[PDB]
This record gives structure tokens, sequence and C-alpha cells, in this order.
């Protein structure tokens, strides 16, 4: 074992983030030749430089909620499995990409209680089909402030920067400190406003559904891990009664996944390891991972016949691979339940292998047997004529992109206009990178 | 183990990204009129070009041998929005060219009207003077009523050759 080249998949899944770069690029060091300068006027309507960051998906909007969630999850992967990244030769690559997003979040925070959370108008952006470098339409910027706040996106950004402060401590101490300063200020802004009234330009794309208490606790626990100031630990725990319960109960919620909207599940796990007191956070993460694997109290997530744990029709692979990363991290917790860890790790392997080819085909662009070749992605496609069908084949290979995936009976079609199947996105790849790092550690290092 | 470190997305450029297609729009004893469509189908990477120009080369041997000169040629057009047309300019020997300059117009792979711009220009000699297109470098392979990509109508980006070749004999 293993059954697939996890090291190659990891390399490619990280490379995907280079394909998403907005802003001024250095063509002399890029690992590809089909991306150029784009979005260079981002921020100019506000009088501020907001260039850089990542385009969200196959479009060119910069949506800071999924963008910061994705940078946090990549950062969490490096925090847990640094050696796996070094041994696979991917350590500088992953840091370079995480810094691309975090440099942008810093630009987006020009004063203590002001945060720009989006560049681009979703409707206008999606109305045109061509490569990033030649976008013809205006790209407005949007901000939240004390009068019109955005606790969800400000706290997820705080969390990404807090994580960045940890993983950059040794390689770039000055940047590490800069990220931490911004992370503390952003957290205070989100925590003292507790409101999303100002977060409006992402309506219909990235609404805050679960609310901001999960993000407040996620950012606080990462700030605790970044500073060792126990006041942040207290702060994270203080919202445990606010994250959410299963309907009609007082049981901490468990029937969903760690995702751009809901970071409750990873928070359970991080707090369980910190407290190590056989208490409620242990119980909560185990309920969650049991439901995804063997079942909890007679209930279990839907599985496809070919073995995919299937949460929803949108980003099915995204949800399964992200949960598989949490399962990896659980499996490495010394004080965890050893029999559950075995079950969780076998689940993580099965979901990685489904994404990489266990059904007979790969769901990762540019990887493995019969991969998707028509991901829904404007720049990789490379239309010169504002049309998804011209040319009929993509001009470029979007290596590493994890696509949406199949329906609940394993049906999938490789078609540029099939959204459930062929969507790609920052958040689709983020947990997947961590899963691949652990699989490479387990199977690819000797 | 570890993945192949040679991995990259530096792709083969499979097609000419920026070029002119041209054809004969009209002709007579003493003139030729060219339809030219400048294309920017860039992909490696896509880019906006706002300083493109091209040059159409003629040979005036037959004009000179008739006792006339380049100053007897006239460049005209009723179809050139966004394009400036030069008078005939000397290259070398009896080779001259018309420069067509689209600087200030954005041409980019972003829609049917964006990736290609059409220009029409006519070069005339006086009535009764033979104008022979057959010995003109940029006339090679052109037809009436159609446009085709031509390596003999070179394209420039801020005056720097990016596609096609100038008429170098016999000298390269
Ligand atoms: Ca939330
Ligand atoms: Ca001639
Ligand atoms: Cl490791
Ligand atoms: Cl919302
Ligand atoms: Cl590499």
């Amino acid at each position: 074992t293993g059954a697939f080249n996890y090291g190659e998949a990891l390399q490619k899944a990280i490379f995907f983030y280079e394909c998403q770069r907005s802003g001024k690029l250095d063509s002399s060091t890029l690992r590809l030749n089909w991306r150029g300068d784009s979005g260079l006027d981002d921020g100019k309507d506000a009088g501020i430089d907001l260039t850089g960051g990542w385009y969200d998906a196959g479009d060119h909007v910069k949506f800071n909620l999924p963008m910061s969630y994705s940078a946090a999850m990549l950062g969490w992967a490096v925090y847990e499995y640094e050696d796996a990244f070094k041994q696979s030769g991917q350590y500088n690559h992953i840091l370079n990409n995480i810094k691309w997003a975090c440099d942008y979040f810093i630009k987006c925070h020009p004063e203590k209680d002001v945060y720009y959370y989006q560049v681009g108008d979703g409707h206008a952006d999606h109305a045109w089909w061509g490569p990033a470098e030649v976008m013809p339409m205006e790209r407005p910027s949007y901000k939240v402030d004390r009068s019109s706040p955005g606790s969800t996106v400000v706290a997820e950004t705080s969390a990404a920067l807090a994580i960045a402060s940890i993983i950059f401590k040794k390689v770039d101490g000055e940047y590490s400190k800069e990220c931490l300063k911004h992370a503390k200020e952003l957290f205070e802004f989100a925590d003292t406003t507790k409101s999303d009234d100002g977060y409006t330009a992402a309506n219909g794309f990235y609404n805050s559904w679960s609310g901001f208490y999960d993000e407040l606790s996620w950012a606080a626990v990462w700030l605790y891990l970044a500073t060792n100031d126990s006041s942040y630990l207290d702060k994270a725990e203080s919202y445990s009664d606010k994250w959410g319960y299963e309907p009609q109960t007082n049981i901490p919620k468990y029937k969903w996944a760690q995702c751009w909207d809901d970071v409750t599940y990873g928070t359970y796990l991080l707090l369980a390891r910190i407290k190590n007191d056989n208490g409620k956070y242990k119980e909560a993460i185990e309920r969650h991972l049991d439901w995804w694997t063997t079942g909890y109290n007679g209930e279990r997530i839907t599985y496809t016949p070919k073995g995919l744990a299937w949460l929803d029709q949108w980003g099915s692979l995204r949800y399964a691979t992200t949960t598989a990363f949490l399962a990896c991290v659980y499996s490495d917790w010394e004080n965890g339940d050893k029999e559950k860890a075995k079950t969780y790790l076998e689940f993580a392997r099965s979901q990685a292998d489904y994404a990489l080819g266990s059904t007979g085909r790969s769901f990762v662009v540019g990887f493995g047997e019969n991969p998707p070749k028509r991901p829904h992605h404007r720049t990789a496609h490379g239309s010169w004529a504002d049309s998804q069908m011209e040319p009929p084949e993509h001009r470029h290979v979007l290596y590493g992109a994890l696509v949406g995936g199949p329906d609940s009976t394993d049906n999938y079609t490789d078609d540029i206009s099939n959204y459930t199947c062929n969507e790609v996105a920052c958040d689709y790849n983020a947990g997947f990178v961590g899963l691949l790092a652990k699989m490479y550690k387990l199977y690819g290092e000797l | 183990g570890s993945p192949d470190p040679k991995f990259n997305g530096i792709e083969e450029v499979p097609e000419d990204e920026i070029f002119v297609e041209a054809g004969v729009n009209a002709s007579g004893n003493n003139f030729i009129e060219i339809k030219a469509i400048v294309n920017n189908k860039s992909g490696w990477p896509a880019r906006v070009c706002e300083n493109l120009s091209f040059r159409y080369f003629i040979n005036i041997e037959e004009i000179v041998n008739a006792g006339k000169s380049a100053s007897d040629l006239q460049v005209s057009s009723s179809y050139n929005q966004g394009a400036k047309l030069s008078d005939v300019k000397h290259y070398k020997d009896n080779i001259y060219y018309v420069e067509v300059d689209l600087s200030g117009t954005k041409i980019y792979p972003g829609g049917q009207s964006a990736y290609k711009k059409e220009v029409q220009f006519r070069i005339s000699a006086p009535e009764g003077t033979v104008f022979n297109p057959e010995n003109d470098y940029s006339y090679q392979g052109l037809s009436a009523g159609t446009v085709v990509k031509s390596e003999y109508i070179p394209v420039y980006d801020a005056g720097v050759l990016v596609f096609g070749r100038e008429p170098l004999e016999h000298h390269h």
C-alpha cells in the first residue's frame, strides 16, 4: 500500500491554489505559464490596495469567508503534519500559497475595526465567461465596520491569520508577528460586535447560515494555541452553548461537516485535545465521527454503493474529504479512543481513495485514470469568445482541483455546465490537502 | 518517496496567439485593397493588448520602372475605426510597407468583438499605372473574399515583432 500516489496528489492539490491567484504575479518564479497579472485595480474604488488573494472557484470573485476558511484549513494541515510536507518536498509550496491569501487578508484590514470582505460583484462577475487577465467589468469592493459589522467573516479571517502566525514562526518571524497582531485585532472586532448586519455582498453565494459563534470559538482556540494566553481558551469555551444542538435536543450538533460555514466540528476536536479531561468535547467529536463512519445510536450518514460518505448533492467530495482530515487528526491524538481511531483512519483512507480512483476513475483534475477534463473554471478553459463551448476542450490543465463529485448512487458526468459534478473551489481543496498529507505520511514515506 | 519535482503547468503553446488574417477586399488595374483582421486569442497567459500594429509589405519595382516613385502611391480607407494607417514607408531596396497601428484599442480574448478587429486599407497608383501585387511580399497566399492567417504580415507589440517575419531575402 497504498493504492494511489498520495504524494503526487498532494503536490497537485497544493498547486491548484497557484491557479487561483489574483493580483500581480512574478512570471519568473511561477510554476505555470497560463496565469498572468489580473485584478490589478482591486480596491481602487475604496482608495486602497486590495490586490492579491485567491479567486474563489471557476469565477473571479474574491469571497473572503471561504477564502479565509480555506487558508485556515491549509494552515491546520501544516500545523499537524509539517514533516509530511517536508518529506514530500511540498513545505515551501504550501507556505507560499498560504502566504498569498494571508497577505491579502492583511491588506483587507487597513484599521483596527475596518475589514474589506469581498472584491467583485457576484452577478456581474458570473455574467461573463473568459480568463481572469482580461476581465472587462468593474470590480467593486465591500467592507464591514463597527456600524455595519461582519463577525462571521472577520472571525474566520482572525483564525486563518492566527494559524499563519504559528506556522511561520520559524521561517519568517517578522511575518509571524505581523499575522498575529492582525489576528488579535480582528478577533476583538468580531467578538465585540457580534453581528453580520454589514455582511451583504455575498448574499446568494456565501451567506452565514450557522451564525458566527463557531467562528468566534475557532478563532479563539487558534489564538490560544498561537499565544498560550489562557484567556483565549476561556473565551473559546464560553460560546459552547451557542454553537448549536441537534433539533429538539441539548446534544451538541453533529450531523454536518467542517466547512466554510461551520467550523464547530474542528473546534470540538481542538478543544478535546487541549482539555484532555474525558469531557464533553471528546464526546462531541466522537458523536460526529461515529455518525460519519460506523454510525451513532443507530444513525449513519448516507453512503454510496461504491463507498463515498455522502452528505449533500453539492461538493459531496469536499465534505467527505474534509471530514476524513478531522478523522486523521483524531487518529493521531494520543489520548483518544484507540478502537475508534482505527475505524476513523480506515474511513479516512477509503474516502481519499474514492477521490483518487477506487471507482475506476479519478475525481482530481490532471491526476490518475480518466480524470475530469472539463472543470467549471473560466481561466483553465480559456475561452476567447465569451462562451463555455468555445473551445470545446480546455486549453489548460487545472492540476489538483477536486471536483464536486457524484450523486448518491455514484453517477458523475464530466461536463463544464454540470454544477454538482464539475464545480471546483478553494474550500473543496482545503481539507483534501490535509487528508493527502496524512495519507502520504502513512503510505508514501518509505 | 516523494513526487517527481519536475512537475509543472508550463504548457506547450499549441497555437499562434496573436496574428493577422488577411484577404483581398477589392482590386483593380492600379490598386489593391486588403481586408485584415488582427486577432488576440492569447492563452499562455491570456492578456489584453492595447499597442498592437502590423505591416503590409509591397515591392514597388514596377512603379519605379514606369518612371514613378513611392510618392505616387496613395493609402486610403473608408473602414478603419481605431486604426491609423501610415503612408507607404521605405524598408530596403524597393520594398515599402503600410503600417496599421491599433494602439489605444484593447484587443483581448474576451468576446466575439473583443478578440479580433477588422481594418480595410487600399494602396493605389495613378490611373493608367500598372500596380502589380504579385511581387509584393505580403500578398503571398492571399485570396479574394476570404481571410487567412499570414506569416508575411508581421505583428508588433509596442513596435516589437511578436508574430511573422519581415522580408529578409536572400539575407536570412
Ligand atoms: Ca458559522
Ligand atoms: Ca508590386
Ligand atoms: Cl508529519
Ligand atoms: Cl448572511
Ligand atoms: Cl515539487
